[PDB]
Formats: structure tokens, C-alpha cells, sequence
């Protein structure tokens, strides 16, 4: 019950999804062929939430892989853990978004969004009681941004009651992997703050920093970053895919973390993060995890929390632990950082506890902080957008697909309004 | 022939019930499959019996998320419960009162009431209701409010006892606890005969200090609350030198229609290694019960006055010692009842000692005492919740979920007015009389 | 006031209003009527009528209308929450936290009434027209004066009727309500004794006038029909057929007490006066030798006694009750 549908847009979304399904299959003991070879019945007691039991006793992920260029699709298809996706799912086009948002939302996307929605509808009717949607996409790449926003708008039209999750890879502050990424970011954020329940902001910069310093890895390949994001997502969903002394569901997180309709952008975090050698020289206790999760050097979003306040915080543990210990740790961490939390939300730590470790550890933890610091991020992007709009640079590519300037004017105004709201609530009293 | 059904709402209720029914099945020598290889009948009051040697509990486990109920169905206590009772929803209230009282629970409330009616009509001397429900969870608050209103509509005058989990002052697992608490209190204030305040923080404290376990799981808190419940019902379920029925509870501990929130307390709670080195006098355990560090609600009794107390003893107890100990307690000044209630005790004695659950944490004792005390200190606790509510309402935080789920802001304002009125009543009663 | 609050006050009010103030209320009461108390207060005094009018005119000269006086000096109308907050702060300040039950009501003919419900003290506060800067004063009146005097009095040999006779006590009033009224306006910036003065005035006229006439007469000082209705009923408590002249003169006690206490303030020991209980200012020397003063409570606002006396001077000045005028009024 409470089945979840997985959508993967853009190249980053698809790669993250490949690693994510690898992780999930490892969790439930699923062979690459798609048949169960596990050992613990609890794996199958909720196997339906992400998988569908196809006949002859096989399992197929409830995935809907979307793209506009067959390259990465074929890469996924050929590689291992690709032979179990249901082959009818791989929707792809030929033109390619060309790293443009106008193509990804108006011209090219309008031709595949119908087939995507049809497969979505088939999967929805297949499920018993739909729980919600999780969309894995970028914010820079044209396909990800444009087509994901279009799909979100259409789905919200057809399912205004379900819950919506997005794992959007926000552009990094220092580097810029693309050139027009401010435009894509602004338009995508406009659509998201329109029609999304929660948005898990991530930067590649923070993941680089974590893989470098904390994990002591000088050679971070994209496999590792995607592995980290996959572990975060698995930690988010294990609260319902598994029994727990204090269980959680996606709707619980949405209610707890989203005080106002618009302010629903979360920065995630994971713990423990130990190098290969520096592991046996540290104790794995709940206080250690809790103290690890609260610092700028372990936030997967490149913005110091100290510059603002945590509006709300959710914390999902795993593995066998003692509830009193967790409560004591949360009390201490809420006490000593009193200036780091908003005054008018007393007891602002949502807690959930699972019963199964992330496979290969004693106990783990996932942090989901809805703070005001992220305003800086938007601030940054907004400014960049403004600059690249003041000269109307690159404007012709977007204008040529039917979009016009007033779109950009409205989107920038909307983002500035959002930043104003964040600022207002940060200094509320 | 004095039956009493149990209704467990929400995850907290279901786990507490797991503990409670484990305890019962241990007490009456009942195997997990309902078979059984001073006693009377005794078990008839809680266990109904079928043709074979198989007994089944009179419990109705209702939830909106099938996870915990599925754990129950898969646990060692699978054969026990009547499978029709284990009512499971589809999508839990997700810590939202409106979902748990207007949208979702509205679609299985009828099935729950139907099973309740079947179980009631199969009984003859029905005493009353035991609702095991938390206070912060959405299902708990909303569904319990709905169910209490429905039962009060159906069963006009019968006992209705709740075991709420009062939200702690400093440890809060939820984020919207004030909203659920205020709403469920405004609703249940007109229907619940007698609630039973218990908190997790105080039980953590007790487990750390007295039992000397530094890392307790919810299993331990559940075992303690189950022991409290068993001490409450031992009068019905056993032969005692001075028995007491739940109607006596509601008559004694409830001076006014609204002020019916007594907090629990249990003694002795000592580890197995510290079982010796003390003879456990009944006067000693009475003093332990009145010790402000042993209460199971984080409220100092010294800041208020005990409007009423009810001490239920069990084991090798002799009434003269109880009389002497209570006289001594009345002599001391730090325990100051209200002037207008000169008789502040109900005493009950049972012959059956408490039984220790194997694999447990406590030690085999010969005497035990559970105190249910209605005081005025609890009033301050409401203030705290009120305060929290005010802040979280001053910014209209989280309001959109409740608004869009079948509720209005005027309802929030009305519930705030009601809580203010209750606090006013507590303050007014706390004062002394003239002339 | 419960006994003399007409049982049909609402039905007669609607009648009065709906007739455009021409109807004479025909009140009825819970039987039997307290005949003795009615007869005791059946005659109005005019001793201080010019002081009353002096205070009323002083207000209207400075503020134009009562309506503006009320809003400008009184502060905002209070919510229930705000009332409780101010009360709680007061009780703690006075050291009598947890002693008195507080109740909120709409059906009080005054701001508040201190009672003995269930043989226990009860403060009933009128939520209708409760105001920020005024409410603190009410608490100084009922709790700071009536309640503290009451508790102190219970400890004295004259704690009951017999004790009063035996020790030869003058009545508690007008000293009681005089002290309470002065205390209500104690720390205010514009401490005009409007309520006292208008009550005194209304009773004086009530003795001569029908209800209709009395209601019309008051228009000159206060416009609000609801406010006027209150003052008229208070002045005619116990009157059945209000078409005839007649009054309940009890509420004249406030101004009567004020004038007397202010006149003799220099020779009165205010802490001692409160400590001795429900006693006249004139009985202080008589009763001082026989008072038990170990654990008697003096209000918080009397601790800085120098300041307390300054406030009394400020109250006189404000209300046009200068020394010379009090001297001529009472050449004692
Ligand atoms: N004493 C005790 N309390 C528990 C236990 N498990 C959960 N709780 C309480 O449950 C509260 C969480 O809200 P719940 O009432 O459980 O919510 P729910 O029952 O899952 O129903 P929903 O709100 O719809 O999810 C916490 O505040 C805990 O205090 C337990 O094992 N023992
Ligand atoms: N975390 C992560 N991000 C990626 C990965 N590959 C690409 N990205 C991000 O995805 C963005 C490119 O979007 P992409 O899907 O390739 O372009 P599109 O075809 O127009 O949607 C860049 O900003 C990258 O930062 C990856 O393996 N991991
Ligand atoms: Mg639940
Ligand atoms: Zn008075």
C-alpha cells in the first residue's frame, strides 16, 4: 500500500535514478534480473511501495524514465541494473533539449509529455492507493528543468491531492557547469513554487566538499555523488518502506516541514560519514550522529545555516537505538543553538525512527532542514539572472520558441517576492 | 460479568496495547494462542471465551496506517486477537488533526463503531471504555475525538477512561503538537469521564534514575504504563479485601464536570540488584508515591494542591498500615490539599501481587501501589501548551493544512477560548474560600 | 447587588429602548425584598452634590465628552486573555496568588464585584467595557482594598456582628468604598473620579425623578443609552414602579467616602487603617489598642507611603477638591 511512482527527467535525474534503484534493490535483496533472492520477509512485506510484482514472481521498479536524447537512456539500458526496468517505460525523443528551457517546456516537451502522462496514468491506475510522486531532475539542464516543470504542472492538474517530491540539483555558487543556468533556474523555480509540495535542494559543490574533506577521497567520480544522494533518498523513504518504533510517511514530513505554502525548500544531510581508515577510531553513538548533522561542513546545500535560522528540522534515524537518547540529544542541540532556531516555533524538531540499518552499518541518520539561509542561494541566482537579463544576453534562443520577456519579468518578480518572504520570516518577532 | 472493552487508537495506543495484553496473558496463565494449560470469573471481565479453550481479548485495534497493525499480525501475538478487530486504514492522518477527524477517519469510523457494537452486545455487564491514545499524533487526537463523540452519542451513561500521552514540555517528537493537543482537548473535554495524564519525559527520568537503565526503548515505557493499567483493573480482575470499580474512580476523582485530568504514578520501581537492601515498607512505598520525583508527569506537585487521590494497593497488604501511612501523609505540610476537600483519599486493596514479565526490567515485589492523583499543578502545564499555541498561531503557521483539510480558523479561536476557560477554572478552584 | 438586580431587567430594557425612552420600567425582584436595606438607603443626600458636578464638569471641560474621556484615558477594550494576564500579574504583585477565583461575566451592573461564593472569595469581572489603564485600578479597588481589608478583619475581635457591637464600631462605609475609590484612580495620569461623581449625582436626581426623567437628565453628561441605563437602574435598585420618584442611595457612599478621607488624610494612618479591617477612619485610635497586627496585609501600593500621599494630593488637584474647599465642607 501507499505505492510511490518514480519519475526521472534530464540526464542527471536519470543517472541519479540508476544509482538510486541500485541502492533500493540492494536494500530489498533484489537480483539484477528483477527476481527476489533476499532473506528477510520484511523486505517483501512492503516491496509493493516501489516495486510491482510482475507475473512469474518477478519485480519491476515503478520507474518512468524520461529524456529527449537516447544517449544516457541507452547507457542505462546496457549497463547492469538496467535489465529490470520495464522496457516500455523508456520514453525518449530525438531533437534533444539542447540545454534550453524553452525547448524543454514549450516546443520539444509538448510532443512527449502526452506519452509520459499516459504511462503515468497507467501506473497510477495499477497501484492500489497512490501515496505520492518523487521527481528526480536538475535545474540547469534544459530537459530536466523544462520537462520536469511541465510534468509537475500536468500531474498537479490531474492529481491535486497527492504529494509531490522533487530532488532538484541546484547550480553551485562558485562554479557554473552551464552558461545559461540562471534562466533555467529562475523559470524552474517559478514553476516549482507554483505547484510543488517540497523541494530537496542539492548542490554539487557541497557534495564535492564532503567527498573531499569528510570522506577523504581525492577522486570523486559522479558515481559517488549519486550514491550519496541515493542514500539520502532511501533514508527519506525507509520510514514507510520499513517498520519502526516511530514511523513516518511523506505526508508527515510535508505537514511538519512546510509552515507556509511557498516556503518548502529543504536542505538534506546524511550521517555518519567516515573515511575508510578513520572509522574504527570513532564511536557510533546517537550523540555522535546528532552532533555531526548540525554544521555547515555536512549540509548538502552550499550555504552556512548560521547565516540564518532553521525554520523547521526533521530527522529520520535508522537501526536499533534508544528513543530517550535521541530525545536527550535533540533537547541539548536545541538548547545550545538557541539563536539558530526561530523563536515562534517551539519544539521544532520532527523525529522519526526506523528499525533497519542502511545495510553495512549499525545506525544512520538523515537530516532535512527547512531554513532561511537558502535565501542567499536564491539571492545569488536572482542577481545573476538580473545581470544576464540587463543586457538581454542569450535572450534570442528563448524568445525564438514563443516565450517573451514578460515571462522573465514575472518570474524574476516572483523569485524576489519569495526571497522577501524568507527575509520577513527570518527576522520575525 | 463486569465486562470492559479496550480501544487502541494510533500507533502509541497499539504499542501500549501490545504491552498490556502481554501483561494480561501472563497474569492469568494465558498462552499467546488463547489457551491455558486466589483465582476464580477473573479473566471473563477482559477475555471472552469460545467453545474450545481459546480465549480472545475484547480489544479493537484501529489505525489508519497498516504498518504497526501488520507488525502485530506478524508478532508472536498473532493467534490471539480476533482478526476482524484489527481495523487498518490506508493513509494515516500524518500528524494532522483535520485528516484524523474530518477526512480520513470519517471513512472507517462506521466500521469501528460496528465492531464496538458487536463486542458490546456480546457482553452483559459492560462497565466502560478504555481508550489508549496519544495526544500529538494526528490519528490519536482526531480519531479519538471523533470516536469519543460517537460513543457518547451511542452509549449515553457509561464509563469512558482515556490514557493520553501528554506532550512533554521540552522533548517533542512532533512539530504540530500544540494544534493536535488543543483541538483534541477542546473536543474530549465534554465527553471523557476521566483521562489519565502520562508523559514520556517523566518515564525517561524514572527509568534512568530508579531502574538504573540509561538507554531505554519504548518497550520499557510501554511496560510501565501496562503495569499501571493492570493495577487499575486488578480490582475487577481479582478478589480483594477492598475492591473498587471504575464508576467509583469517576465519582471520587472528579469534583467538577470539566476538571477530570488526574495524573498517574506507580511504586515501587527498583532494579533487580537493588531489590534487596530495602524491605519495601507499605509506608515507604506510599512515601515513594508521593515523592515529587516519582510522578509520571513533568509537573512539581508542590506548585499545586492535591484535590483528590486514589491509591490502589496489591499484594500482602494490611489495612492498618495503610491507614497509618495515609495519616502520616496528611500530617505533613508540603502535601497540602484544598481546604474544601477534607477527605482526600480513596483506598483499594487487592490480594494478587504484581507479576513480573520475563525479560523485563523490574524486580519481583510482594507489594505494589498505583496512585491516581487529581491535582492543580497540571494547570500550569496547560499554560505552557497555551503559550506554544499562541506563538504558532500568531504567525498562522501550518494553518493552511488544517484549513484545506476541512476546518476553519474560527474553530482554532474557539478552542483557544475553551482552553483559556479551563485554565481560568483551575485557577478559580485553586483559591481558598471565605467565611 | 444580586438581590436588587431586577429579575425582569432585560424585558424592561427592550421595552424602554423600543418606546424611545418614554416608558417607565416596572421592575420585579426575587422575593422577599431586603426591606431593611431598602429603607436604610431610601433617602438621597445633597451634601456633596456640588463636588460631584464639579468633577463631572472638570472632565467635560478637559475632554469635551465622556466618550472621549473614556477612550483617551481608559485605553483599549480588553480581550479575555488580556484581562487574565493583568489579573495574574496583580495577584502575584499583591502576594495573594491562588487565593481568589476569577470569573468573567457580561451581566454585572459594575466593572467588578468581590463575592463569597461557595464560602470562598470570588472576583467577578465585567468583560463588557474592560479597559487597559482602568482594569489595574479595579484590582486595586476590589483586591487591594476590599479583599485585603476583609482578610485582615477576619483576624480581628470585631470579625463578626457581635464583635462590632462589643468593640463599638461605626459602620465600615463610607470609609470602605471611599478608600477603594481613591485606590482605583491612584496611579492614573488623569485620576478624575467620574464614576463616583456621576453615581452621587444620579441618585440625587433619582429621588426627585421618574426613570424617564432621570434617563433624559443624564443626557447632558453622557450620551450612550446603555451607559445611562446602567446608572439609572443602579440609582433605582429596589423601585418597582419607576414612574414615581425614589432611589437606592447606597452608591452615594463612594464620593461621600472620598471627600471625608481626603479631608482627614493628614491624620489618618493608611497602613493601620487597612490592617484593622472593615473599620471607619474615625475608629482607628479607638481600635488600635485592641487590633492584632502581626500577620495583617497592607497593599503593595502603600509600601512607598510618601508616594501614596503624593498621589492623594494629585487626586484632589485633578478633581477640584483643594484643601481650603475640604476645610469649609467639613470644619472638623
Ligand atoms: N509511551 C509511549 N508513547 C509512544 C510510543 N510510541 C509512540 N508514542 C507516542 O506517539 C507520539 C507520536 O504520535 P502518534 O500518536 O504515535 O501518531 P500515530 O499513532 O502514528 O498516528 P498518526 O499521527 O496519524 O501518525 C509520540 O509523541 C510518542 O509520545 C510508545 O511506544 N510508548
Ligand atoms: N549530482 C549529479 N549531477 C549531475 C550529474 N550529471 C549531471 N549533473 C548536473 O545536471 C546538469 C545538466 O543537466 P542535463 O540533464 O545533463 O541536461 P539536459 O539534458 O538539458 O536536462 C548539470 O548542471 C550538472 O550539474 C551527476 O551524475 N550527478
Ligand atoms: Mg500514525
Ligand atoms: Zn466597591
Amino acid at each position: 500500500m501507499r505505492e510511490i511512482v518514480h519519475i526521472q527527467a534530464g540526464q542527471c535525474g536519470n543517472q541519479i535514478g540508476a544509482k538510486f534503484w541500485e541502492v533500493i534493490s540492494d536494500e530489498h535483496g533484489i537480483d539484477p534480473s528483477g527476481n527476489y533472492v533476499g532473506d528477510s520477509d520484511l523486505q517483501l512485506e512492503r516491496i509493493s511501495v516501489y516495486y510491482n510484482e510482475a507475473s512469474s514472481h518477478k519485480y519491476v521498479p515503478r520507474a518512468i524514465l524520461v529524456d529527449l536524447e537516447p544517449g544516457t537512456m541507452d547507457s542505462v539500458r546496457s549497463g547492469a541494473f538496467g535489465h529490470l526496468f520495464r522496457p516500455d517505460n523508456f520514453i525518449f525523443g530525438q531533437s534533444g533539449a539542447g540545454n534550453n528551457w524553452a525547448k524543454g517546456h514549450y516546443t520539444e516537451g509538448a510532443e512527449l509529455v502526452d506519452s509520459v502522462l499516459d504511462v503515468v496514468r497507467k501506473e497510477c491506475e495499477n497501484c492500489d492507493c497512490l501515496q505520492g510522486f518523487q521527481l528526480t531532475h536538475s535545474l540547469g539542464g534544459g530537459t530536466g528543468s523544462g520537462m520536469g516543470t511541465l510534468l509537475i504542472s500536468k500531474v498537479r492538474e490531474e492529481y491535486p491531492d497527492r504529494i509531490m517530491n522533487t530532488f532538484s540539483v541546484v547550480p553551485s555558487p562558485k562554479v557554473s557547469d552551464t552558461v545559461v543556468e540562471p534562466y533555467n533556474a529562475t523559470l524552474s523555480i517559478h514553476q516549482l513554487v507554483e505547484n510543488t509540495d517540497e523541494t530537496y535542494c542539492i548542490d554539487n559543490e557541497a557534495l564535492y566538499d564532503i567527498c573531499f574533506r569528510t570522506l577523504k577521497l581525492a577522486t570523486p567520480t559522479y558515481g559517488d555523488l549519486n550514491h550519496l544522494v541515493s542514500a539520502t533518498m532511501s533514508g527519506v523513504t525507509t520510514s514507510l518502506r520499513f517498520p519502526g518504533q516511530l514511523n513516518a510517511d511523506l505526508r508527515k514530513l510535508a505537514v511538519n516541514m512546510v509552515p507556509f505554502p511557498r516556503l518548502h525548500f529543504f536542505m538534506p544531510g546524511f550521517a555518519p560519514l567516515t573515511a575508510r581508515g578513520s572509522q574504527q577510531y570513532r564511536a557510533l553513538t546517537v550523540p555522535e550522529l546528532t552532533q555531526q548533522m548540525f554544521d555547515a561542513k555536512n549540509m548538502m546545500a552550499a550555504c552556512d545555516p548560521r547565516h540564518g535560522r532553521y525554520l523547521t528540522v526533521a530527522t529520520v534515524f535508522r537501526g536499533r537505538m534508544s528513543m530517550k537518547e535521541v530525545d536527550e540529544q535533540m533537547l541539548a542541540i536545541q538548547s545550545k543553538n538557541s539563536s539558530y532556531f526561530v523563536e515562534w516555533i517551539p519544539n521544532n524538531v520532527k523525529v522519526a525512527v526506523c528499525d533497519i540499518p542502511p545495510r553495512g552499518l549499525k545506525m544512520s541518520s538523515t537530516f532535512i532542514g527547512n531554513s532561511t539561509a537558502i535565501q542567499e542561494l536564491f539571492k545569488r541566482i536572482s542577481e545573476q539572472f538580473t545581470a544576464m537579463f540587463r543586457r538581454k544576453a542569450f535572450l534570442h534562443w528563448y524568445t525564438g520558441e514563443g516565450m517573451d520577456e514578460m515571462e522573465f519579468t514575472e518570474a524574476e518578480s516572483n523569485m524576489n517576492d519569495l526571497v522577501s518572504e524568507y527575509q520577513q520570516y527570518q527576522d520575525a518577532t | 460479568m463486569r465486562e470492559c472493552i479496550s480501544i487502541h487508537v494510533g500507533q502509541a495506543g497499539v504499542q501500549i496495547g501490545n504491552a498490556c495484553w502481554e501483561l494480561y496473558c501472563l497474569e492469568h496463565g494465558i498462552q499467546p494462542d488463547g489457551q491455558m494449560p486466589h483465582h476464580h470469573d477473573s479473566f471473563n471481565t477482559f477475555f471472552s471465551e469460545t467453545g474450545a479453550g481459546k480465549h480472545v481479548p475484547r480489544a479493537v485495534f484501529v489505525d489508519l496506517e497498516p504498518t504497526v497493525i501488520d507488525e502485530v499480525r506478524t508478532g508472536t501475538y498473532r493467534q490471539l486477537f480476533h482478526p476482524e478487530q484489527l481495523i487498518t486504514g490506508k493513509e494515516d492522518a500524518a500528524n494532522n488533526y483535520a485528516r484524523g477527524h474530518y477526512t480520513i477517519g470519517k471513512e472507517i469510523i462506521d466500521l469501528v463503531l460496528d465492531r464496538i457494537r458487536k463486542l458490546a452486545d456480546q457482553c452483559t455487564g459492560l462497565q466502560g471504555f478504555l481508550v489508549f491514545h496519544s495526544f500529538g499524533g494526528g490519528t490519536g487526537s482526531g480519531f479519538t475525538s471523533l470516536l469519543m463523540e460517537r460513543l457518547s452519542v451511542d452509549y449515553g451513561k457509561k464509563s469512558k477512561l482515556e490514557f493520553s500521552i501528554y506532550p512533554a514540555p521540552q522533548v517533542s517528537t512532533a512539530v504540530v503538537e500544540p494544534y493536535n493537543s488543543i483541538l483534541t482537548t477542546h473536543t474530549t473535554l465534554e465527553h471523557s469521564d476521566c483521562a489519565f495524564m502520562v508523559d514520556n519525559e517523566a518515564i525517561y527520568d524514572i527509568c534512568r534514575r530508579n531502574l538504573d537503565i540509561e538507554r531505554p526503548t519504548y518497550t520499557n515505557l510501554n511496560r510501565l504504563i501496562s503495569q499501571i493499567v493492570s493495577s487499575i483493573t486488578a480490582s475487577l480482575r481479582f478478589d480483594g479485601a477492598l475492591n473498587v470499580d471504575l464508576t467509583e474512580f469517576q465519582t471520587n476523582l472528579v469534583p467538577y464536570p470539566r476538571i477530570h485530568f488526574p495524573l498517574a504514578t506507580y511504586a515501587p520501581v527498583i532494579s533487580a540488584e537493588k531489590a534487596y537492601h530495602e524491605q519495601l515498607s507499605v509506608a515507604e512505598i506510599t512515601n515513594a508515591c508521593f515523592e515529587p520525583a516519582n510522578q509520571m508527569v513533568k509537573c512539581d506537585p508542590r506548585h499545586g494542591k492535591y484535590m483528590a487521590c486514589c491509591l490502589l494497593y496489591r499484594g500482602d497488604v494490611v489495612p492498618k498500615d495503610v491507614n497509618a501511612a495515609i495519616a502520616t501523609i496528611k500530617t505533613k505540610r508540603s502535601i497540602q490539599f484544598v481546604d474544601w476537600c477534607p477527605t482526600g483519599f480513596k483506598v483499594g486493596i487487592n490480594y494478587q501481587p504484581p507479576t513480573v514479565v520475563p525479560g523485563g526490567d523490574l524486580a519481583k515485589v510482594q507489594r505494589a501501589v498505583c496512585m491516581l492523583s487529581n491535582t492543580t499543578a497540571i494547570a500550569e502545564a496547560w499554560a505552557r501548551l497555551d503559550h506554544k499555541f499562541d506563538l504558532m498561531y500568531a504567525k498562522r503557521a501550518f494553518v493552511h493544512w488544517y484549513v484545506g483539510e476541512g476546518m476553519e480558523e474560527g474553530e482554532f479561536s474557539e478552542a483557544r477560548e475553551d482552553m483559556a476557560a479551563l485554565e481560568k477554572d483551575y485557577e478559580e478552584v485553586g483559591v481558598d474560600s471565605v467565611e | 447587588l444580586v438581590a436588587l438586580r431586577p429579575t425582569n431587567m432585560d424585558r424592561e430594557r427592550d421595552k424602554f429602548f423600543q418606546s424611545h425612552y418614554t416608558y417607565n420600567p416596572q421592575f420585579e425582584y426575587q422575593e422577599p425584598m431586603p426591606t431593611a436595606v431598602l429603607e436604610k438607603y431610601c433617602e438621597a443626600s445633597g451634601q456633596f452634590i456640588h463636588q460631584a458636578v464639579g468633577i463631572i464638569e472638570a472632565v467635560l471641560e478637559k475632554f469635551g465628552t465622556y466618550e472621549h474621556f473614556e477612550a483617551a484615558t481608559g485605553g483599549q477594550l480588553l480581550t479575555k486573555c488580556q484581562i487574565w494576564s493583568i489579573v495574574r500579574k496583580y495577584m502575584q504583585k499583591e502576594g495573594c496568588a491562588g487565593e481568589v477565583v476569577v470569573q468573567l461575566s457580561e451581566d454585572l451592573l459594575s466593572q467588578a464585584v468581590m463575592m463569597v461564593e461557595n464560602s470562598r472569595p470570588t472576583l467577578a469581572i465585567n468583560l463588557t467595557g474592560a479597559r487597559q489603564y482602568w482594569l489595574e485600578g479595579m484590582l486595586r479597588h476590589q483586591i487591594g482594598t476590599h479583599y485585603l481589608r476583609g482578610v485582615n478583619n477576619a483576624r480581628q475581635p470585631w470579625h463578626n456582628a457581635e464583635g462590632r457591637l462589643r468593640y463599638g464600631l461605626r459602620p465600615a462605609n463610607p470609609t470602605e468604598e471611599g478608600l477603594a475609590s481613591l485606590h482605583s484612580v491612584l496611579f492614573r495620569k488623569q485620576p478624575f473620579l467620574w464614576r463616583a461623581a456621576l453615581l452621587y449625582y444620579t441618585i440625587h436626581r433619582a429621588a426627585r425623578m421618574s426613570f424617564r426623567q432621570l434617563f433624559q437628565d443624564l443626557e447632558r453628561y453622557v450620551q450612550d443609552a446603555d451607559v445611562r441605563w446602567e446608572y439609572c437602574v443602579r440609582a433605582k435598585r429596589g423601585q418597582t414602579d419607576t414612574s414615581l420618584p425614589g432611589c437606592f442611595s447606597k452608591d452615594q457612599v463612594y464620593l461621600d467616602g472620598i471627600v471625608r478621607i481626603l479631608r482627614h488624610r493628614q491624620t489618618i494612618d493608611f497602613p493601620l487603617l487597612t490592617s484593622l479591617g472593615k473599620v471607619s477612619y474615625e475608629d482607628v485610635d479607638h481600635l488600635r489598642p485592641h487590633g492584632v497586627l502581626d500577620n495583617t496585609r497592607v497593599p503593595h501600593f502603600m509600601q512607598d507611603l510618601a508616594r501614596y500621599r503624593q498621589q492623594l494630593e494629585h487626586i484632589m488637584a485633578t478633581n477640584r477638591l483643594d484643601e481650603a474647599e475640604l476645610g469649609r465642607l467639613l470644619p472638623d
